[PDB]
RNA sequence: CCAUGAUAAGGAUUAUAAAUUGAAAGUGUUAAUAUCAUAAUCAAAAUUUAUUAUUUAUAUUAAAUAUGUAUGUGUAGAUAAAAUAAGAAAUUAAAAAGGUAUUGUUGCCCACCAAUUUUUAUAAUAAAAAUAACGUGCAGUAAUUAAUAUAUUUAUAAAAAUAUAUUUUUUUUUUUU
RNA sequence: UAUACAAUUAUCAUAUUAAAUUGUUAAGUGCUGAUUUAACCAAUAAAAAUAUAAAUAAUUUUUAUUUGUUUUUAAACACCAUUAGGUA
C-alpha cells in the first residue's frame, strides 16, 4: 500500500544501515561532475541588486 | 535477452576444418617451394612422392552421415545379420567353442574353432539337414572331438 | 528492409559483357532503327 | 459458478448449495478415485498415496492452474510447449547420466571378478552368504525368514510438497518459494 | 552476427530455416515455399543428419562410399554366379520411393486447440494400419493377387537379367561400366 | 556487534586450537594396560583350557601317496567315466547369466522348491499354416478359457452402499476449509463448520494458514464431536436408534487438492473410536473448458 | 559443464543426495526401529539402534564413492558430452520458432492460403445451446468465418 | 610473426591471373582479372 | 603444499644470525646471505647443538 | 556435430581393440598371474547397454487384439491406457500410435454419452494393472527411463564388493589375533611392539574421543 | 617456482607423446605398420611434429589420408571383421620412431610415456574415442588436468578448504611466503611472517 | 571563513600446523588558489553537548582544593559486549538469472507546459520540422502490477484500463504409480 | 550538375489448388447458515465433451471472394462512481 518514492527511500536506507569506487572510476568521476563537494566560482564583481551583506 | 556465455567465441562449426585440411597444406606448400626461394620441410619432400587420398571430404561438407569417408576409421561388420545370429546361436548354445579361440586376446594366426563349426553347419545345411539338427549334429561332433581329447588326457 | 540488395560476390565480366550481345549501340551499328530526321550537318 | 470456481460451495445466508448429495449424488458420476479403505491400511496412507500419484503425474498442478485463474489459450500453450522442451532436454541429460552409471556398474562388476579371481570362486560365494554351513534346515531356513521379511514392499509413496499461498498469486500451481516468470 | 552481413547466403528469418537446397526433387528449389512436404525439425534428421534435408529414399545426390538407391524386386537367378553368394545388397523386395513418413506439423497437429495430450488433427494415411481389423476384414477363402495372377504388366522394364531373367556376367557394384562413353 | 547478527561459533576458528591433541582427551592409565593384557592372557589360557576338556587340541597330517589312486584313475580312464563328465560339461556349457552367488536367486528357487513340495503325431508346419487362427492364438496375449466375472463387471471396484452410512463431505480451499455430514436421502445432520465459522479464518498467521493442514484438522475435529451426539439424537427422532457404542458408519468424500486435506483425514482417523469408516473418496472438478474465470495479475 | 550451451544449474539432484528421490535401504529396521520407538515400552530401543547402525554403517562409504562417481561424470560430461556454452538453447518455446511456423504453414495451406498465425473466434460456454436459429454455433476456420 | 605463419605464394610462371576470379573476405567484394599491366588502386597494386 | 615445502618462511638458521628489520615487516640478516649453519655456534660433534 | 541419442561427441564404447587388456596387463601376463584370471577373460570384449528406444515416435502399442478390442462397449481395454483420473496420458509419457489415440477419444465420447463410462475417473484402473507393464525393482531394466533405477543397482553391486572385502580383511584380522594367542602373548609379539607399541592410544583402546558421551 | 622449472622441462615434449598416442589408438586401421611405406610416413610426421614445422590436427590428418593400398576396404574385409586392428604393432613403430629419432635424451622415457599414457587412460569411459574439436590444439581447449592423454589427468588434490571469520583481515599473518614485503606504510599493524606470540616450550 | 594531497574506526569462509582473532579506499591539525584579521594555557575559570562500564546498607573527609545528590518489587521502550587460559557442541556456507545506459541511474529517454523560428499554405485552415538549462510528472530502459500488436475508452502529460492476438519475459527434472 | 541494383535465402498489409460445414447435451434442496480477496465486495449456483476414409498437379486466380469489432441463460467484463457498484 506505500507509495514507490517512500518504499524506494525507506529501502535504500535499510540497505545502507544493514550494510568499488576505487575498483572502477568513471569519467564524471575522474572529472569531478557527480561529487558534490566539487562546486563552480562565480565572477568576484559584485551586483547591484544583491541585498547589502551585514 | 539469453546468449550463452561462450557464444562469442564459439568456433565456427562449418569452416573450423577447411585450415586444417591436409591438401591445403600440401597446395600451399607447393607453391611456396615452387617459388624457388624457400627450403622445402622434410614432410613436404616426403609426402610429394606419396600424396594423400582424394575421397576423403569431411561430414562437414559432406552433410550425410552414412558416409564412409575415412577408409581407416571405417567401422563396417563384414559379417551379415545371418551370420551375426548364426555364431551368436552357436555360442550361446556353447560357450567352448566361442572363447577356444580367442580366450585372453584374439591369436589370429590359428584355426578357429567357430569358423569351422560353421563351415560344417553349412556343409550339412547344403546336404539337406535343416538348422536345428545341423547345429545339434556338428555340436555334437565338436563334443566328440572334445571327448576324445579327456579321453587322451585321462590316460 | 529499406536498403537495397547486394551481391555475394562480383558478376563474371566476361558474362557480363556477352550478355551485351543485343544493346542499343549493337541494333545502332546493325541499322535496325530507322532513319526519318536529319541527323548530323 | 462451476464447481472449481473461486466462490463455488460457498457457505452464506442467500447461498444454497446446488445439487443432491449422499448416495446418488452429485459427484456420483463424476467422482475420479474411490478407494475401499480396508483394517490395517490407514486413510491417512491411502490419501498420502493418492496426492502422491495426482502431483508426481503433474495433475494437480494442471487443475489449480486452469481453476483458480483464467488463462489465455497462447499462455497455456507456451507454457505446455515449455514443459515439454525442458522435459526432452532433461531426458537428453539423463540419458548420459544413465550411461556413464551403467558404466561405472561395468566398474565395479570387474572389480568383482578382480575379487572372484584373486579369492577362488567358493570364497567369493561365502563372503556373499551361500548356505554352505547349512547344516540342518533350520540354518538355511533363517536366512529364508530374513530375504522373506526384507522382500516386503511398503508403499514408497513420499509425502507430497505443500502449496504456498503467494500475494495475489501471481502462479497458482506455486508449490515452492522459487520465484518463476 | 555473421546473417546480420552476409544474407545472400544465410536466412535467419524464421519459417525460412529449410534452406534453398537445390538436390530435391520438388516443383520449386526453396524448399521453405515448397508445399508438398513438410519438415518435422523435432523428430527428423535421425539416419539423414539434418532435418532439411531430404530423406535416404527421396536423395538424389549420391556419395563416392554410400549405397545407392536398391532395385525394387517385389537367389533364383543366381545359380550361374558363386552358389555361396548370399542375396545381393542392392536388390530390396520392399522398397518404395515416394514412401511419405509421419511427420508433426503436417500429420498430427495441435495449433488449433490448447495443445492438451488428448486433442490435435490427426490423419491416418500416412501409416499402415496395425490393426487386426485389417486381415480379418480382408481373410477371403480363396488365394491371393500373386495366385490369382491379374498382373499383365509385369515388371516396368521388359527384361532385367537381375530380376526377370536369370544373371549372366559379373557383378559391378560400383557405376564403372554404366557409367562410360562409347570409342566407336 | 557493529550492528549486525553475531556470526555462528562454526566461523570462529577452533576454541582448543592451542592445546596439544594427545591432551583432549588424556589417555591416563598407562600402568594398567600390562596388568590388563597379562589378566587377558590368563583368561583366555583359562577358557582355552575348558574348550580342550570339552574336545581336544590336536592335529595331525596325513601322508598320502599318489600310486595309491592308480584305481579311481583307471575308472576314469573309462569310456563310461568320459561320457558321464562330456555330458556334464555339454549341460554347463549353456548360456549362464549367474555371475556369482545370489541371494535373490536362492530364496526365489528355494521358494519354488517349497511350493513344489506344497502342491503320437504331432503336427506340422503345414498344418500350422492352413489354421490361421493358431498363429493368432500363439501371440494373442488375451485370456483362453474360463474367464472370471470379477474382469468383466464394471461395478465390481464401484463402492457398496448402504442405508446408515453418513457421507462426510471436506472440502479444502485455498484460505478455508469445512466439512459437513449428509445422511443417504440428502439431509444436513448438522450445519457448515468453516474455518470463518470456528474463527480460525482471520487471525494469526494470516493468508498463509488459513488452509493449512492445521486448521483443517481443527474444524474437521470440532465438527466430528459436534456431529456425534447431533447424529445420535437425529436417528433417535427417526426411530432406528443406535446401539450401544455401535460404530458409525462412515464415507469420508473430500475436494479439493490444497493442504486443508491431511488434517481432515489425520482429524478422521483420530476420531475413529466411533467413526468406522467403510469407503473413502475423493472429488475434484478437473476443468476442461468452460466460462472465463477472474482474470489473474500475471 | 553447459549440455547444449545452458549450463547444469545442479547436479546433486542428478544422483539424488541430500533430496527427495533419495533411496530406501534397511527398510525393514527403519520400520522396527520407529515402531519400537512409537510404542511405550518399557525402555528406549538402544537394541534396535545398534542394529540400525551395523545397517547402515556401509552408508557413508557408499555415499563417498557415489560422491566420486558423480565427479568423475562430471570430469567426463566436461570432457565430451556438452559444447561449454557454445551451442544454442533448446529447452523455451522461442528456440523452436521453426517447427511452429511449419504448424502454422500446414494451418494456412489447408485454409486456402488466406490466414496464417490466425485462430477461430472464442465462443460462448453453451454457444451451441443457447443460440438461436440462423446464428453459427459451431466454430469456423478463421478463413471460413 | 602472425604474417610469417600466415604467408601464402603464388604461381608466377604466368604473372597474372588466366580468369576472373571474384571472391569477399569480410563481406568486400574483391576481383582479380587479367589485364595488360596493373591496374588498381595504389595499396593494392602495391600489393600486386 | 606445506606438506612438502615445510612450515619455513626463512632458512633454517640459529635467530643470533637474524634481526627483526625496521620500516619492514620482515626478518633480516646482518650478515648479508653468509649463513652458519646450526654446527658453527655450537662445540664440533655436540649433542642437541648443545654448548 | 552430435550423436542424436543424447548430444554426445563421441561413438560410446568400453572396448575398441581385441588387444588392449593384453597391452595393459603385458607385465601380468608375463609374470603368468593371468593364467586364470577372470576379469581379463569375460570382460575384454564388454560394450555399452543398447540404450535406445527404437520405438520413439510410438507406433508400436497397443497389440492388435486391442486395437480390435478398443471399443465403447467394453471400458476395461479403454481404462489400460487412461489415468486414474480419466485424462489420457501425454505423448511424452505413453505414446501411442495415432490410430490408437483417435480410436481412445471417440470411444471414449461415445462412452460419455451413452453412460458406459464416468465422466472422471475409471472403474478399472486395479483391473487394468496387470496388463500395464510392471518395472520390478528387482529385475534391472538397462533402458529405464528414471537414473535412481539404476544407481541403486550400481550401489547394490558396489556393497557387494565392499561386504567381500570386508569379510576378508575381518576374517584376516581375527586369524592373526588368533595365531598370535596361540604362539603367546611373550614369545608372539616382537620387542619393540613389547617395549613401545604397548599402550593405551588412539588406534589401542582410547577413551571415547568425542565430546556429550 | 624451482618445481614449477623442472616440471616444465619434464613436460616440454609431452605433445609429441600425445600426438603418438593419438595416431597409435584413435586410428581404427592404420594397416600393418611393420611395412616400411606406413612406418617411413609415421616417422617422418612424427619427425615434423617434434620440429614444430606442422601442426598436431594436420599431422594427424596426413597420417589418416596417406596412401596405403589400393583396394584398402576390399583388402580389410579379409583381415579385420570390425575393421580394428592390433594394437602391438602401433605401439611397436611409435617406440621405435622415438627410439630412432633423439627425441629425448633418455631412450626409456619415450616408450614409458607411451606406454603409460595408454594403460591409464584405458580405464576411462570412451577410452578411445575423442570429440574433433578437443582432440588437438583448437581456439577453445580444456584445462589441463582435464586433458585426454594429459600427465595430470588424475588428482585428488585439496579442493575446500575452512575459513575463519577473520580470514579476510589475516590473510597475511600466517606462514605466508612474501614477494613483497608488508611496509609500515602500508600495513600499520603487523609484526611479520617469522614471530610467534603464543610460542610453546622446546628442549 | 576559504586558502589542493597524507595515516583511523569498521570481524562472515586460504583451519591446525613446527603459526597472530584487526582491513588501504580514510580519520581536525601536514607540502602551490590568498588579499582589513593581534583571538592560544604559565594555574585556581562558564554542562545543553550523539558516541561514556560508578563505589549499593557492620566500622565512611589528614595535606596541592576535589563533588548535596536520584532509597522506592534487579522494575517500560530501545539497546551494548563476548565462543582467543579457559570450561558453552548436529541441521550449514556451497545454483542460474540484467544496460535502451557509455556523461553510464546523480544515466539516457517520454509527452505536456514554456520560448524562438522554418516549410506547405491565404482558406477565421491543417500538418510537419529544428532547439543545453523552465514547469508538471516518472511512462520506457530485467526499471518496482512485465513487455509487443490491433480495436475500444478515459484525459494536464507521459499514458492507463479492457477485448483479442504475441514474447527483442530472466529458466527450474512425471516415459502405463 | 552528368558518370552500371539484384536475380543462392531481404519480417508490415500483393491472399490466389484449397475440404470444408452441420450434430440437443449438461446442470435443478430451504431451512438457523461468515463464501472470495493484499483489502472492500452484492443476493439460488450448478452446468453445455463424438471422429475418420472421401474432393485431382496443370495449361484464362487474370474471374466470384476472403483474414481476432459479429448483437440472448450464467461466469468473465473497459470509461464512471467511492465505502466501494456498474461495464464486450
Ligand atoms: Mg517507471
Amino acid at each position: 500500500l506505500t507509495n514507490r518514492w517512500h518504499r524506494e527511500e525507506a529501502a535504500k536506507k535499510m540497505l545502507d544501515q544493514l550494510r568499488r569506487r576505487f575498483e572502477y572510476q568513471k569519467m564524471g568521476d575522474v572529472l569531478e561532475i557527480n561529487n558534490a563537494k566539487v562546486q563552480p566560482k562565480g565572477f568576484p564583481t559584485l551586483t547591484r541588486g544583491i541585498k547589502p551583506g551585514c | 535477452y539469453k546468449m550463452p556465455k561462450n557464444m562469442g567465441v564459439a568456433p565456427r562449426f562449418d569452416t573450423w576444418n577447411e585450415k586444417y585440411e591436409p591438401w591445403e597444406h600440401m597446395k600451399r606448400m607447393g607453391r611456396l617451394v615452387g617459388t624457388g626461394f624457400y627450403i622445402p620441410p622434410e614432410w613436404y619432400n616426403h609426402f610429394r612422392m606419396f600424396p594423400p587420398i582424394n575421397h576423403n571430404f569431411q561430414q562437414e561438407k559432406t552433410l550425410n552421415p552414412h558416409n564412409a569417408s575415412e577408409p581407416t576409421q571405417d567401422d563396417t561388420s563384414t559379417l551379415s545379420p545371418e551370420r551375426v545370429a548364426l555364431r551368436d546361436e552357436l555360442a550361446r548354445k556353447s560357450r567352448l567353442v566361442a572363447s577356444e579361440g580367442m580366450r585372453y586376446y584374439n591369436i589370429f594366426w590359428v584355426r578357429k574353432p567357430l569358423d569351422t563349426m560353421e563351415k560344417e553347419y553349412y556343409e550339412l545345411k547344403r546336404r539337406g539337414v535343416d538348422h536345428g539338427e545341423a547345429i545339434r549334429k556338428v555340436l555334437q561332433g565338436f563334443y566328440s572331438g572334445l571327448a576324445v581329447k579327456k579321453r587322451v588326457a585321462a590316460i | 528492409r529499406s536498403g537495397k540488395a547486394r551481391a555475394f560476390v562480383f558478376r563474371d565480366p566476361s558474362l557480363r559483357m556477352m550478355r551485351a550481345g543485343s544493346g542499343y549501340q549493337q541494333l545502332r551499328r546493325m541499322g535496325m532503327p530507322m532513319q526519318v530526321g536529319m541527323g548530323w550537318r | 459458478y462451476m464447481m472449481y470456481h473461486r466462490k463455488a460451495m460457498g457457505t452464506m445466508k442467500y447461498s444454497k448449495w446446488k445439487g443432491a448429495h449422499g448416495g446418488i449424488s452429485h459427484f456420483y458420476g463424476r467422482t475420479p478415485m474411490v478407494e475401499e479403505v480396508r483394517p490395517n491400511e490407514p486413510i491417512t496412507l491411502v490419501d498420502r498415496r493418492i496426492m502422491h500419484y495426482v502431483h508426481h503425474s503433474r495433475l494437480r498442478h494442471f487443475q489449480l492452474f486452469r481453476s483458480y485463474q483464467e488463462k489465455s489459450n497462447s499462455t497455456e500453450c507456451k507454457l505446455r510447449e515449455g514443459e515439454m522442451l525442458r522435459r526432452r532436454w532433461h531426458r537428453r541429460l539423463q540419458k548420459s547420466f544413465i550411461a556413464f552409471m551403467q558404466f561405472k556398474t561395468m566398474k565395479v562388476l570387474e572389480d568383482q571378478a578382480r575379487l572372484v579371481n584373486t579369492y577362488g570362486q567358493a570364497a567369493v560365494n561365502a563372503a556373499l552368504g551361500d548356505p554352505w554351513n547349512a547344516t540342518d534346515n533350520v540354518a538355511r531356513e533363517r536366512k529364508s525368514a530374513a530375504v522373506r521379511r526384507q522382500v516386503r514392499a511398503l508403499p514408497m509413496v513420499n509425502v507430497v510438497p505443500k502449496h504456498v499461498a503467494t500475494m495475489k498469486q501471481i502462479h497458482n500451481d506455486r508449490f515452492n518459494y522459487r520465484w518463476r516468470v | 552476427p555473421i546473417e546480420f552481413r552476409f544474407y545472400q547466403r544465410y536466412a535467419n528469418h524464421p519459417n525460412r530455416q529449410s534452406g534453398i537446397q537445390f538436390l530435391t526433387h520438388y516443383n520449386t528449389h526453396q524448399r521453405f515455399r515448397v508445399n508438398k512436404d513438410y519438415i518435422d525439425y523435432m523428430h527428423w534428421g535421425k539416419e539423414q543428419g539434418q532435418a532439411r534435408l531430404p530423406h535416404r529414399h527421396q536423395r538424389v545426390a549420391f556419395d563416392f562410399n554410400d549405397q545407392l538407391h536398391p532395385t525394387r524386386i517385389g537367389y533364383a537367378w543366381f545359380a550361374s554366379q558363386d552358389p555361396t553368394f548370399g542375396h545381393h545388397p542392392d536388390l530390396s523386395s520392399s522398397f518404395d520411393p515416394n514412401y511419405r513418413v509421419f511427420s508433426h506439423p503436417e500429420h498430427w497437429n495441435k495449433m488449433f486447440t490448447k495443445r492438451r495430450p488428448g486433442e490435435g488433427d490427426i490423419d491416418l494415411s500416412v501409416l499402415p494400419s496395425r490393426s487386426l481389423l485389417g486381415p480379418l476384414m480382408a481373410h477371403s477363402d480363396t488365394k491371393g493377387i500373386p495366385y490369382f495372377k491379374v498382373d499383365n504388366r509385369g515388371h516396368s522394364n521388359g527384361r532385367v537379367p537381375g530380376v526377370n531373367a536369370p544373371f549372366f556376367g559379373e557383378f559391378d557394384q560400383k557405376m564403372m561400366q554404366a557409367m562410360s562413353r562409347p570409342l566407336n | 556487534r557493529r550492528g549486525k547478527p553475531r556470526p555462528r561459533a562454526g566461523m570462529f576458528p577452533d576454541k582448543y586450537r592451542r592445546v596439544p591433541m594427545l591432551l583432549k582427551p588424556q589417555q591416563g592409565g598407562q600402568q594398567y594396560f600390562n596388568h590388563f593384557l597379562i589378566r587377558s592372557t590368563n583368561d583366555r589360557l583359562t577358557q582355552q583350557d575348558v574348550d580342550n576338556a570339552s574336545g581336544q587340541a590336536h592335529s595331525f597330517i596325513s601322508p598320502q601317496l599318489p600310486q595309491m589312486d592308480w584305481r579311481n584313475m583307471s575308472a576314469r580312464s573309462s569310456e563310461e567315466s568320459i561320457r558321464e563328465e562330456m555330458r556334464q560339461l555339454a549341460e554347463n556349457d549353456v548360456m549362464q547369466h549367474q555371475r556369482v552367488f545370489n541371494e535373490r536367486m536362492w530364496y526365489e528357487k528355494e521358494e519354488e522348491h517349497r511350493m513344489k513340495a506344497r502342491s503320437p503325431r504331432v503336427l506340422g508346419g503345414d498344418y500350422f499354416k492352413t489354421r490361421f487362427g493358431y498363429s493368432l492364438v500363439k501371440n494373442s496375449e488375451m485370456t483362453q478359457g474360463p474367464v472370471d466375472y470379477s474382469q468383466l463387471d464394471m461395478w465390481g471396484e464401484m463402492p457398496r452402499y448402504t442405508s446408515d452410512m453418513v457421507f462426510l463431505y471436506l472440502v479444502s480451499r485455498r484460505r478455508n476449509t469445512y466439512a459437513v455430514a449428509y445422511t443417504y436421502e440428502g439431509k444436513r445432520i448438522l450445519n457448515t463448520y468453516t474455518a470463518g465459522n470456528r474463527g480460525l479464518k482471520g487471525g494469526d498467521r494470516g493468508f498463509r494458514s488459513e488452509g493449512s493442514t492445521d486448521n483443517g484438522h481443527q474444524v474437521t475435529s470440532m465438527y466430528l464431536n459436534d456431529l456425534l451426539p447431533k447424529l445420535r439424537e437425529m436417528r433417535a427422532s427417526e426411530g432406528r436408534p443406535m446401539g450401544r457404542g455401535e460404530k458409525v458408519e462412515l464415507v469420508v468424500r473430500v475436494m479439493g487438492f490444497y493442504n486443508g486435506r491431511q488434517g481432515a483425514v489425520r482429524a478422521v482417523q483420530d476420531r475413529a473410536n466411533e467413526f468406522h469408516v467403510r469407503y473413502f473418496e475423493d472429488i475434484t472438478p478437473f476443468p476442461l473448458n468452460g466460462p472465463k474465470m477472474p482474470r489473474g495479475v500475471f | 559443464p553447459s549440455h547444449s550451451g545452458s549450463p547444469v544449474f545442479t547436479q546433486a539432484k542428478l544422483i539424488g543426495l541430500s533430496g527427495e528421490e533419495q533411496l530406501t535401504m534397511c527398510q525393514s529396521e527403519t520400520m522396527a526401529l520407529r515402531l519400537c520407538m512409537a510404542k511405550a515400552g518399557k525402555e528406549t530401543c538402544e537394541r534396535e539402534s545398534r542394529a540400525l547402525d551395523s545397517c547402515l554403517g556401509r552408508v557413508g562409504h557408499l555415499r563417498r564413492a557415489m560422491s566420486e562417481a558423480c565427479w568423475e561424470f562430471n570430469d567426463w560430461f566436461i570432457q565430451n558430452v556438452s559444447d561449454n556454452h557454445t551451442k544454442p538453447f533448446q529447452h523455451r518455446p522461442h528456440d523452436w520458432r521453426h517447427f511452429y511456423a511449419q504448424e502454422k504453414l500446414v494451418r494456412e495451406r489447408q485454409q486456402n492460403g488466406h490466414a496464417y498465425g490466425r485462430r477461430p473466434k472464442q465462443f460462448s460456454f453453451g454457444a451451441r445451446y443457447v443460440k438461436t436459429d440462423g446464428y453459427g454455433k459451431r466454430p469456423r476456420l478463421p478463413y471460413n468465418k | 610473426r602472425e604474417a610469417f605463419s600466415n604467408i601464402i605464394a603464388v604461381d608466377l610462371e604466368q604473372e597474372g591471373p588466366m580468369y576472373p576470379v571474384r571472391v569477399n573476405a569480410d563481406g568486400v567484394r574483391v576481383l582479380l582479372y587479367p589485364a595488360r599491366r596493373i591496374v588498381a588502386n595504389f595499396r593494392v597494386a602495391d600489393i600486386l | 603444499p606445506m606438506s612438502i615445502r615445510g612450515p619455513l618462511v626463512r632458512p633454517d638458521v640459529p635467530e643470533d644470525q637474524y634481526v627483526d628489520s625496521w620500516y619492514i615487516c620482515t626478518s633480516m640478516t646482518h650478515h648479508m646471505g653468509d649463513y652458519r649453519p646450526w654446527s658453527a655456534s655450537a662445540p664440533p660433534n655436540a649433542f642437541r647443538f648443545r654448548p | 556435430r552430435e550423436g542424436w541419442l543424447f548430444g554426445q561427441q563421441v561413438q560410446l564404447h568400453y572396448h575398441r581393440f581385441p588387444d588392449e587388456q593384453l597391452i595393459t596387463n603385458l607385465s601380468r601376463w608375463r609374470t603368468g598371474e593371468t593364467v586364470g584370471d577372470i576379469a581379463m577373460q569375460q570382460f575384454r570384449n564388454a560394450q555399452p547397454f543398447d540404450i535406445e528406444d527404437k520405438d520413439p515416435q510410438g507406433v508400436q502399442r497397443p497389440s492388435p487384439e486391442v486395437y480390435m478390442k478398443l471399443n465403447y462397449k467394453n471400458p476395461a481395454t479403454i481404462s489400460r491406457f487412461l489415468t486414474r483420473t480419466g485424462h489420457m496420458y501425454p505423448a511424452d509419457i505413453l505414446p501411442l500410435n495415432p490410430e490408437a489415440v483417435v480410436k481412445l477419444r471417440v470411444a471414449k465420447a461415445q462412452a460419455i454419452r451413452i453412460g458406459l463410462y464416468p465422466r472422471f475417473g475409471n472403474p478399472f484402473w486395479f483391473r487394468s494393472q496387470k496388463f500395464r507393464p510392471k518395472a520390478y525393482q528387482e529385475n534391472y531394466d538397462p533402458t529405464t527411463y528414471s537414473t535412481k533405477r539404476t544407481v541403486e543397482h550400481f550401489a547394490y553391486n558396489w556393497v557387494q564388493t565392499d561386504r567381500i572385502r570386508r569379510y576378508f580383511r575381518e576374517l584376516e584380522a581375527v586369524h592373526t589375533s588368533g595365531s598370535a594367542s596361540a604362539r603367546g602373548s611373550g614369545g608372539g609379539t616382537t620387542a619393540e611392539h613389547k617395549q613401545q607399541d604397548q599402550f593405551y592410544s588412539p588406534e589401542n583402546q582410547p577413551i571415547s574421543l568425542h565430546r556429550n558421551n | 617456482r624451482r618445481f614449477k622449472k623442472v616440471y616444465d622441462v619434464l613436460s616440454e615434449n609431452d605433445d609429441m607423446f600425445i600426438w603418438l598416442c593419438h595416431t597409435a589408438m584413435s586410428v581404427l586401421n592404420p594397416g600393418d605398420m611393420r611395412s616400411r611405406l606406413i612406418y617411413n610416413h609415421l616417422r617422418i610426421l612424427a619427425e615434423s611434429v617434434a620440429s614444430g614445422e606442422m601442426t598436431q590436427r594436420t599431422a594427424f590428418r596426413f597420417f589418416e589420408s596417406a596412401v596405403r593400398s589400393p583396394a584398402y576396404r576390399e583388402i580389410a574385409k579379409r583381415q579385420l571383421e570390425g575393421g580394428a586392428a592390433t594394437r602391438l604393432a602401433g605401439i611397436s613403430a611409435a617406440a621405435d620412431v622415438m627410439r630412432r629419432m633423439g627425441l629425448t635424451r633418455r631412450p626409456m622415457s619415450s616408450y614409458f610415456e607411451l606406454y603409460q599414457r595408454i594403460v591409464e587412460r584405458s580405464e576411462a569411459m570412451t577410452p578411445w574415442g575423442f570429440p574433433p574439436l578437443f582432440q588437438f590444439e583448437e581456439r577453445l581447449s580444456l584445462e589441463p588436468r582435464l586433458k585426454f592423454f594429459s600427465r595430470a589427468s588424475q588428482q585428488s588434490l585439496e579442493r575446500r578448504r575452512r575459513g575463519h571469520v577473520m580470514t579476510p583481515h589475516t590473510t597475511l599473518h600466517g606462514r605466508r611466503i612474501f614477494w613483497i614485503p608488508p611496509t609500515w606504510n602500508r600495513a600499520g599493524r603487523f609484526l611479520g611472517p617469522h614471530v610467534t606470540l603464543y610460542p610453546g616450550m622446546t628442549p
